[PDB]
C-alpha cells in the first residue's frame, strides 16, 4: 503493497548527509591517505564500500577514530570515491580513470570498477 | 514527488 | 560538469542504512516513545526531521544517548515515519493518517505533511 | 545505471 514513496528522499538524505560532512557535523572517523586526512561518518563509509563495512563490522576496528588505507592509495582518487559515495556523482576523467579504478577495486566499489573498465575499453 | 513504488 | 551519476547508488546507500538500523550496527541514539525504544543513527535522522537537525546540533543535546518525544506523539505513527526515514516508503492508511501527519508535523518532514494533508483534502 | 545527470 500500500505504502507511497517520495522520489527525490533518498536523494535529499544523501545531500544533507554531505553538507553535515561539509560542515564536520556528527563526522566519527578520519581517513588517512597519503599524510592527507578526510572526515567522514562510519554508516555512509560502510553502506558504499565493502573494504569499510568489514572493517566497521570488526569488534577491535568498528571503535577506531583513525584509519590509515594502503600506502599506493592515491589521496586524490580517494577523494574523488569518497565525494562519489557522499553525492552519486563520478569526476571520472583519463587523467585519472587509472587512480580511481584502483582505489575503487580496494574499497570494493563494484559499481564504480564495473564503468571503470568500460571506459577504457572503449579508450583501447 | 509522490509514486506508486 | 563532466561529473558522471549512478542512479541507484543514493536508494542503495539507503537500503545499506536500514540493514544496519535492523541489524543494530552503529546505531548510536535511542528515541523513546510512549515507553517504546527505537534505535537509530543521529545522522539519519537529521538529514530527515527538521527538529532531529535541531537536537542534534544543539552543543548540550548532541552528547546524549536517549531523547525523549512529546508524549502527545503515537509510537505507531513514529515508527511509520522512522520507516519512511530509512526507505522512502511511507505506509499511509485511512487508519493512520492523522496520527501520521500529527507526527510529520512535529518532527518537521514538510513533505509527508504536505501528501498528507492531499489525502485528506481528497478525502472529505 | 550510470547516466549523464
Ligand atoms: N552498510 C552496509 C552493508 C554493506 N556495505 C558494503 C557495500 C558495498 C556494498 C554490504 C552488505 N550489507 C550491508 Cl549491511
Ligand atoms: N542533516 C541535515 C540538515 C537538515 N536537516 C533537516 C531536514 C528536514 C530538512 C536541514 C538543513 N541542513 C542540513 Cl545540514
Ligand atoms: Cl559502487
Ligand atoms: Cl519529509
Amino acid at each position: 503493497d500500500s505504502c507511497i514513496q517520495f522520489t527525490r528522499h533518498a536523494s535529499d538524505v544523501l545531500l544533507n548527509l554531505n553538507r553535515l560532512r561539509s560542515r564536520d557535523i556528527l563526522t566519527d572517523v578520519v581517513i588517512v591517505v597519503s599524510r592527507e586526512q578526510f572526515r567522514a561518518h562510519k554508516t555512509v563509509l560502510m553502506a558504499c564500500s565493502g573494504l569499510f563495512y568489514s572493517i566497521f563490522t570488526d569488534q577491535l576496528k568498528c571503535n577506531l577514530s583513525v584509519i590509515n588505507l594502503d600506502p599506493e592509495i592515491n589521496p586524490e582518487g580517494f577523494c574523488i570515491l569518497l565525494d562519489f559515495m557522499y553525492t552519486s556523482r563520478l569526476n571520472l576523467r583519463e587523467g585519472n580513470i587509472m587512480a580511481v579504478m584502483a582505489t575503487a577495486m580496494y574499497l570494493q566499489m563494484e559499481h564504480v570498477v564495473d564503468t571503470c573498465r568500460k571506459f577504457i575499453k572503449a579508450s583501447e | 514527488a509522490w509514486v506508486i513504488p
